[PDB]
């Protein structure tokens, strides 16, 4: 039941680098965003009940201008994904990637290069949004919502004049339901789990990690030891079998990793080109 | 009933 040789980075590369390492999920959160300059999360100025009221479906229900004013304060000058968005993006161009289950809303992933189909975006996205009228579901583009954004215009339907939201899962919203297909199917065939900037805090992403075959082993990238305990991460008992943690920033354990898997090169060059293609278009 | 919703 012990598929790692060894409870290291290097283990786990060798383990995917063995026959039994066909399908790989990642988990990621706001950890793989913050060296693109995305907070990990002032607001006085928006004269709130309570700090967290911005990030609930209660209070943008009943004002939804604070959450685009500070839409507009926090929208990065650029959206450059990070070396962890490009070895997942490697992941996917050399066949290894299932699914990558992400807690950001940041459209980081698409702009990286994976597709829906690669993507469960488990707390939405503003990559699209929708007028929130029933009858109407209007869906707009990136683009669309950040001119309105922008030219401070309160977002409003072309067809029906509803407000029209960022597909995001605000804190109190159901999570969409292509999270709960997904998982059905995808942790029975799973064969390692990539944990990457994420503290595991936030359900019921979280306890996607308890849903891996027992014999899964599960990779931990992140500034802080997360996840234990239920089948929770053990790291560091007598009984540790298959958690491996690598504490630090997830750029350097993903450069690492790549490394140790032959990627270093290939991760680079394709690092540099896109940044460098970002900023052309910029 | 609905979905399980986010928490945290
Ligand atoms: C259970 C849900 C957990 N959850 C909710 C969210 C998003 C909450 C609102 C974030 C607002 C971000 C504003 C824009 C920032 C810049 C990017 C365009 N995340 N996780
Ligand atoms: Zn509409």
């Amino acid at each position: 039941e012990r598929l790692l040789d060894e409870l290291t980075l290097e283990g786990v590369a060798r383990y995917m680098q063995s026959e039994r390492c066909r399908r790989v999920i990642c988990l990621v959160g706001a950890g793989i965003s913050t060296s693109a300059g995305i907070p990990d999360f002032n607001l006085e100025k928006y004269h709130l009940p309570y700090p967290e009221a911005i990030f609930e479906i209660s209070y943008f229900k009943k004002h939804p201008e604070p959450f685009f004013a500070l839409a507009k304060e926090l929208y990065p000058g650029q959206f450059k994904p990070t070396i962890c968005h490009y070895f997942m993006r490697l992941l996917k161009d050399k066949g290894l990637l299932l699914r990558c289950y992400t807690q950001n809303i940041d459209t980081l992933e698409r702009i990286a290069g994976l597709e829906q189909e690669d993507l469960v975006e488990a707390h939405g996205t503003f990559y699209t949004s929708h007028c929130v009228s029933a009858s109407c579901r209007h869906e707009y583009p990136l683009s669309w919502m950040k001119e309105k954004i922008f030219s401070e215009v309160t977002p409003k339907c072309e067809d029906c004049q509803s407000l029209v939201k960022p597909d995001i899962v605000f804190f109190g919203e159901s999570l969409p339901a292509r999270f709960f297909s997904c998982m059905q199917s995808d942790f029975l065939k799973v064969d390692l789990l990539l944990v990457m900037g994420t503290s595991l805090q936030v359900q019921p992403f979280a306890s996607l990690i308890s849903k891996a075959p027992l014999s899964t082993p599960r990779l931990l990238i992140n500034k802080e030891k997360a996840g234990q305990s239920g089948g929770g991460m053990d790291f560091d008992s007598k009984k540790a079998y298959r958690d491996v943690a690598w504490l630090g920033e997830c750029d350097q354990g993903c450069l690492a990793l790549a490394e140790l898997l032959g990627w270093k090169k290939e991760l680079e060059d394709l690092v540099r080109r896109e940044h460098a293609s970002i900023d052309a278009q910029s | 009933e609905a979905l399980p919703k986010a928490t945290g």
